[PDB]
RNA sequence: AUGGUGAACUAUGCCUGAAUAGGGUGAAGCCAGAGGAAACUCUGGUGGAGGCUCGUAGCGGUUCUGACGUGCAAAUCGAUC
RNA sequence: UUCAAAUGAGAACUUUGAAGACUGAAGUGGGGAAAGGUUCCACGUCAACAGCAGUUGGACGUGGGUUAGUCGAUCCUAAGAGAUGGGGAAGCUCCGUUUCAAAGGCCUGAUUUUAUGCAGGCCACCAUCGAAAGGGAAUCCGGUUAAGAUUCCGGAACCUGGAUAUGGAUUCUUCACGGUAACGUAACUGAAUGUGGAGACGUCGGCGCGAGCCCUGGGAGGAGUUAUCUUUUCUUCUUAACAGCUUAUCACCCCGGAAUUGGUUUAUCCGGAGAUGGGGUCUUAUGGCUGGAAGAGGCCAGCACCUUUGCUGGCUCCGGUGCGCUUGUGACGGCCCGUGAAAAUCCACAGGAAGGAAUAGUUUUCAUGCCAGGUCGUACUGAUAACCGCAGCAGGUCUCCAAGGUGAACAGCCUCUAGUUGAUAGAAUAAUGUAGAUAAGGGAAGUCGGCAAAAUAGAUCCGUAACUUCGGGAUAAGGAUUGGCUCUAAGGGUCGGGUACGAUCAACUUAGAACUGGUACGGACAAGGGGAAUCUGACUGUCUAAUUAAAACAUAGCAUUGCGAUGGUCAGAAAGUGAUGUUGACGCAAU
């Protein structure tokens, strides 16, 4: 760390994104049936394997 | 980067196509032990080299400014 | 104010000595330093025509 | 039971040579055409410490008889060679100290060093720090030629088999006591991981032929037989007498 | 000063190893280390450096050697040896 | 009482990691990395550095101009004066007495 | 039994790097001096040797069969070593 | 740990102020390597989570943030890995790495159908991957952000590639002069081929020098103390890369010709193979002066006004000290059966193919000038909460910087700078505990056993047995002494002397003598118990991570065995396979 491949880069951004909140809006929907984010990950709880 | 003391050398330079903006700056110091003496610096920026040129004498600093190009683009003080 | 009562000599007696006399002072220190005094000595002697070049190269090796 | 030591000495893992030190391998010259025919002058230009190695090498630069160059080559030192001193080598050359001749232009009694077992192989005998062989016959016919190596066993080779007067530097090596267990550590660290060791009868039974009982010993004869296979073979290898050697050895 | 009255250099193994060890280590050290006549510049100046070489201070000249001391026995005699059989072939 | 930081990401002692303390235009002190010494370049012959020329770290040798990597005498920047002496006398006199070692034999082969 | 995965721990070798307060001892070499008919023997200095020694950091893990023994901890903590 | 304020529905726990402490530069400081991956920063914020709490957070919600020709990677090669003509193997694939291979490409010439065929001459190097600590082109200071900075802004440089003209240099003696020489310089053509050097190298020791830190006088500021005392206590006073001149131990040159041998290091090395002496040449580490550059930064004072915030002044000066400390470097010295990488890359030289002037040629290794420099990483943590141990675990985890006193000291103990003040809290102080101590008289009677505990301890001086491999045993054992204050004496530098001394400056060491005290004084801290034997391993070293550290293993030493390569010992299913082997009996292998 602290000097990265861009690969391991690029791997850390998209995780990054996925770490947001359910959007509440898709509780709206017709039939939706996902109350909230069930695959939330956090730096120390759950380590990325890399 | 680079000082001078030919006061000919120096004209020269300040007409050398490149060299479009220059700047005197003057000084306080003292002399030998006892008094003080108004010193000048004369700096031309080259393309690569800042020339400056300590003329210690007053009189020949006057003189000097002049001397100067009337195209180029002094900076005084 | 201490320091200054150092070069005056006091606080020095044997009960303010922990470190042994070679360690607070170096033997050899003081032999370099003596003998690099004697060793000049004797060149502005020769230097000076005080002294002659063969007293001069006795008296070297005698040092 | 497990491997025994002395086979996984074979794959050699941590078991290869320590190499990245050394000065190259000694070697004479190609036996070209200059050495075959007549002679060629070298020069020695450096004597040099080899790692892991008794004697000294020397660096001998010669010229290419083919292109304008120096081809630099490396010998084992014998006694006497210095920097600065003239080599030659080849057939129609002089006996003295350094240079390299065929056993066959030199007179019975002459005293040479890193000796080929054939001609040309660039050198096999003799070559170890002390060492020397002694040339004690000649056939002209089927020109062969006598010699005595270093061990005791005499020989008889091509008197095309090239030699180099003298014997190899840095004799007696071996008289000084190495006093303490790091400088055989030290010695060894240049050369191969075979130090220290364990006496097998230290070992448990997996170990070795030697390992285990409630004493140490060996609880068999320790002379094994050349037939036998791997995994036996610790001892006294095909040992056809064994004991205190009493009196002149010196073979006869 | 007379500072040992006989381990001389081997004074640094103080009692280990056992005096026998000691005192052959002690010969073979006093020839190794020694400074020895350069044949070439007639200086004493040649002094060991690593086993079987030896180096001129002064003048630069190095000779292989043996081991511990300049010139070996065996050297010498085969020096002799094959002084004479050279001999032989011009005469 | 100030320390010091390094300046580069590297942490260690290495030989390439040297570091000098300095004195800024600021008033306090901070570190500089320090190039590795230029050793002098050697005689081919004899061995010494050889006086006259420049030391510079190897590639530096191209930033500068062909005077400071030579001095005028035939073999100039790499041979050490005394060795051209020297090789100098060997040439003359090997040449001389090569031309004596002919005559002689010339005379050995009509005098037999 | 068959086919696979491990040397991020650890064991060993190799390559390339890094790290180790302050003390005690005083080996070769060297200088000057003294005795003695001689052979030779003595003294004072200098110097800085060692898998040397006191002892931190380091590395280790001896005794308390100390703490703890549903722990700070699936091996730790303290003192002493 | 404490008081108060502020905030808030709510405050032992947040924020601010005050106070009391701690870490004590071997840090609880300032940064990094691995590893994490947003934890960084702002704003909002308390349902869960932080084994009390919670208004706080490494939590939660929402956002923002990581700027490079010069820092790394990228290139190189190391142990090693691994394609290829091949050889094995039913085959997955195994062996081989320059190996039983028809292995490939540069300089320009020949083109003026034209774009590039042939003409030479070479060179035979045979993949490639493998280091964010090895090798390696080149950047620094100041400023700036909520969060980036050797990366932005400012200024000032440098390297590499590419283009190129102007100036200077050089030539009618074509490819520069000068110096007796070491060699000098702004230049001062140079193909193939060859050679040399740099890259490029152990470790310890003392000695010399540099830098930064430490200590210190004067002066110019600012702050603190002032019942009394102190011309006082504390602090500011700085100068980067880069460039011009200058600067060095070593080394070398010229003159000279040496016994009455001289010169000379702390360390005994040097001289007819030319010393001592006098005169010069060189490397430019390093430093000095100037340029950069005072315009920056630092410290003050005097006005201005809600604001952005200005504005005007000054001063930023001269020195001293050294067995100091850390680091750097030099010339030396000890050591070795140990002698302590490679390659990319850069330069030089030997060579002389060639190309070149007077009506005008050659020259970009001299100066100046033009253009360009991609890709990816860059936030933060690096640990008693950002990593591994199920976790915010008393464990583990590679490294750089390092102030004052006491002291031998990077010890312990106290402090400055910085950073903390985190660890549920309140009231009591029963038994039994855990950890820290003391105890009359006796003194191991306790106990398997002196287990535990106590005793000893620094230094200076005096004194020291058996025995021994003569090196030790040895701090053997056994003794005395030690504060404070006031004196004394001895130990050094620097200068001028025609071809005996004087003048000044700057240092703690060692010994001696008075006086002095509730006889105390290594006053805390720090810090060996000693002796006589028996058994056993020679020693230093090694192991059962997590019940055994030992007398076990190792080791030097001793002895035996096998082997001359068509070989000994060992590897493999096999093979044009492999270890020892870059080897050769002073060797490898096996006990
Ligand atoms: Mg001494
Ligand atoms: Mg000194
Ligand atoms: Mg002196
Ligand atoms: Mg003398
Ligand atoms: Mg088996
Ligand atoms: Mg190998
Ligand atoms: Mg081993
Ligand atoms: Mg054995
Ligand atoms: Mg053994
Ligand atoms: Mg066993
Ligand atoms: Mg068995
Ligand atoms: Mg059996
Ligand atoms: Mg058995
Ligand atoms: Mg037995
Ligand atoms: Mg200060
Ligand atoms: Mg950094
Ligand atoms: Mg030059
Ligand atoms: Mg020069
Ligand atoms: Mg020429
Ligand atoms: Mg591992
Ligand atoms: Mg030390
Ligand atoms: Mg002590
Ligand atoms: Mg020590
Ligand atoms: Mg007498
Ligand atoms: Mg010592
Ligand atoms: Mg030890
Ligand atoms: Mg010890
Ligand atoms: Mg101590
Ligand atoms: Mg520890
Ligand atoms: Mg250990
Ligand atoms: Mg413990
Ligand atoms: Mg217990
Ligand atoms: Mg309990
Ligand atoms: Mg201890
Ligand atoms: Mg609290
Ligand atoms: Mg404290
Ligand atoms: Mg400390
Ligand atoms: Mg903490
Ligand atoms: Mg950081
Ligand atoms: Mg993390
Ligand atoms: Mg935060
Ligand atoms: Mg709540
Ligand atoms: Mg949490
Ligand atoms: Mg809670
Ligand atoms: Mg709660
Ligand atoms: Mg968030
Ligand atoms: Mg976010
Ligand atoms: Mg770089
Ligand atoms: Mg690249
Ligand atoms: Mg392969
Ligand atoms: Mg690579
Ligand atoms: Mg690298
Ligand atoms: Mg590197
Ligand atoms: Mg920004
Ligand atoms: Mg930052
Ligand atoms: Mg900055
Ligand atoms: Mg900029
Ligand atoms: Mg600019
Ligand atoms: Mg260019
Ligand atoms: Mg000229
Ligand atoms: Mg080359
Ligand atoms: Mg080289
Ligand atoms: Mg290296
Ligand atoms: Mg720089
Ligand atoms: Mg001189
Ligand atoms: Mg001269
Ligand atoms: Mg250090
Ligand atoms: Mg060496
Ligand atoms: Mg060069
Ligand atoms: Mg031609
Ligand atoms: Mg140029
Ligand atoms: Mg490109
Ligand atoms: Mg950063
Ligand atoms: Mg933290
Ligand atoms: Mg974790
Ligand atoms: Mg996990
Ligand atoms: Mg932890
Ligand atoms: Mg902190
Ligand atoms: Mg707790
Ligand atoms: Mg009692
Ligand atoms: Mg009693
Ligand atoms: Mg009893
Ligand atoms: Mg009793
Ligand atoms: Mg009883
Ligand atoms: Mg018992
Ligand atoms: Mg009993
Ligand atoms: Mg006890
Ligand atoms: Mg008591
Ligand atoms: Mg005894
Ligand atoms: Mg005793
Ligand atoms: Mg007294
Ligand atoms: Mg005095
Ligand atoms: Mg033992
Ligand atoms: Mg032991
Ligand atoms: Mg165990
Ligand atoms: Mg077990
Ligand atoms: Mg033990
Ligand atoms: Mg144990
Ligand atoms: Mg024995
Ligand atoms: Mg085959
Ligand atoms: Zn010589």
């Amino acid at each position: 760390a602290a000097q990265k491949s861009f690969r391991i880069k690029q791997k850390m951004a998209k995780a990054k994104k996925q770490n947001r909140p359910l959007p509440q809006w898709i509780r709206l929907r017709t039939n939706n049936t996902i109350r909230y984010n069930a695959k939330r990950r956090n730096w120390r709880r759950t380590k990325m394997n890399i | 980067a680079r000082e001078i003391t030919d006061i000919k050398q120096f004209l020269e330079l300040t007409r050398r196509a490149d060299v479009k903006t220059a700047t005197v700056k003057i000084n306080k110091k003292l002399n030998k032990a006892g008094k003080p003496f108004r010193q000048t610096k004369f700096k031309v920026r080259g393309s690569s080299s800042l020339y400056t040129l300590v003329i210690n004498d007053a009189g020949k600093a006057k003189k000097l400014i002049q001397s100067l190009p009337p195209t180029l683009k002094v900076n005084r003080l | 104010a201490h320091a200054q009562s150092k070069r005056e000599g006091r606080h020095s007696g044997y009960g303010k000595r922990k470190g042994t006399r070679e360690a607070r002072l170096p033997s050899q220190v003081v032999w370099i330093r003596r003998l690099r005094v004697l060793r000049r000595l004797l060149a502005k002697y020769r230097d000076a025509g005080k002294i002659d070049k063969h007293l001069y190269h006795v008296l070297y090796k005698e040092s | 039971g497990r491997v025994i030591r002395n086979q996984r000495k074979g794959a050699g893992s941590i078991f290869t040579s320590h190499t990245r030190l050394r000065q190259g391998a000694a070697k004479l010259r190609t036996l070209d055409y200059a050495e075959r025919h007549g002679y060629i002058r070298g020069i020695v230009k450096q004597i040099v410490h080899d790692s892991g190695r008794g004697a000294p090498l020397a660096k001998v630069v010669f010229r290419d008889p083919y292109k304008y160059r120096l081809r630099e080559e490396i010998f084992i030192a014998n006694e006497g060679v210095h920097t600065g001193q003239f080599i030659y080598a080849g057939k129609k050359a002089s006996l003295n100290v350094g240079n390299v001749l065929p056993l066959g232009s030199v007179p019975e009694g002459t005293i040479v060093s890193n000796v080929e077992e054939k001609p040309g192989d660039r050198g096999a005998l003799a070559r170890a720090s002390g060492n020397y062989v002694i040339i004690i016959g000649h056939n002209p016919d089927e020109n062969k030629t006598r010699v005595r190596l270093p061990s005791g066993a005499k020989k008889v080779i091509s008197s095309d088999a090239r030699g180099v007067i003298g014997v190899i530097a840095g004799g007696g090596r071996v008289d000084k006591p190495l006093l303490k267990a790091g400088r055989a550590f030290h010695k060894y660290r240049l050369k191969r991981n075979s130090w220290p060791k364990t006496r097998g009868v230290a070992m448990n039974p997996v170990d070795h032929p030697h390992g285990g009982g409630n004493h140490q010993h060996i609880g068999k004869a320790s002379t094994i037989s050349r037939g036998a296979v791997s995994g036996q073979k610790a001892g006294l290898i095909a040992a056809r007498r064994t004991g205190l050697l009493r009196g002149s050895q010196k073979t006869q | 000063a007379k500072r040992t009255k006989k381990v001389g250099i081997t004074g640094k193994y103080g009692v280990r190893y056992g005096s026998s060890l000691r005192r052959q280590v002690k010969k073979l050290e006093i020839q190794q280390h020694a400074r020895y006549d350069c044949s070439f510049c007639g200086k004493k100046t040649v002094k060991r450096g690593a086993a079987g070489i030896w180096t001129c201070s002064c003048c630069k000249k190095t000779v292989a050697g043996g081991a511990y001391t300049v010139s070996t026995a065996a050297a010498a005699t085969v020096r002799s040896t094959i002084r004479r059989l050279r001999e032989m072939v011009e005469a | 009482a100030q320390r010091v930081t390094f300046r580069r990401r590297n942490p260690y002692n290495t030989r390439s990691n040297k570091i000098k303390v300095v004195k800024t235009p600021g008033g306090i002190l901070r570190a500089q990395h320090v190039k590795k010494l230029a050793t002098r370049p050697k005689c081919g012959d004899c061995g010494s550095a050889l006086q006259g020329i420049s030391t510079l770290r190897p590639r530096q040798y191209a930033t500068v101009s062909k005077t400071h990597k030579t001095v005028s005498r035939a073999y100039g920047g790499s041979r050490c004066a005394n060795c051209v002496k020297e090789r100098i006398i060997r040439a003359f006199l090997i040449e001389e007495q090569k031309i004596v070692k002919k005559v002689v034999k010339e005379q050995t082969e009509a005098a037999k």
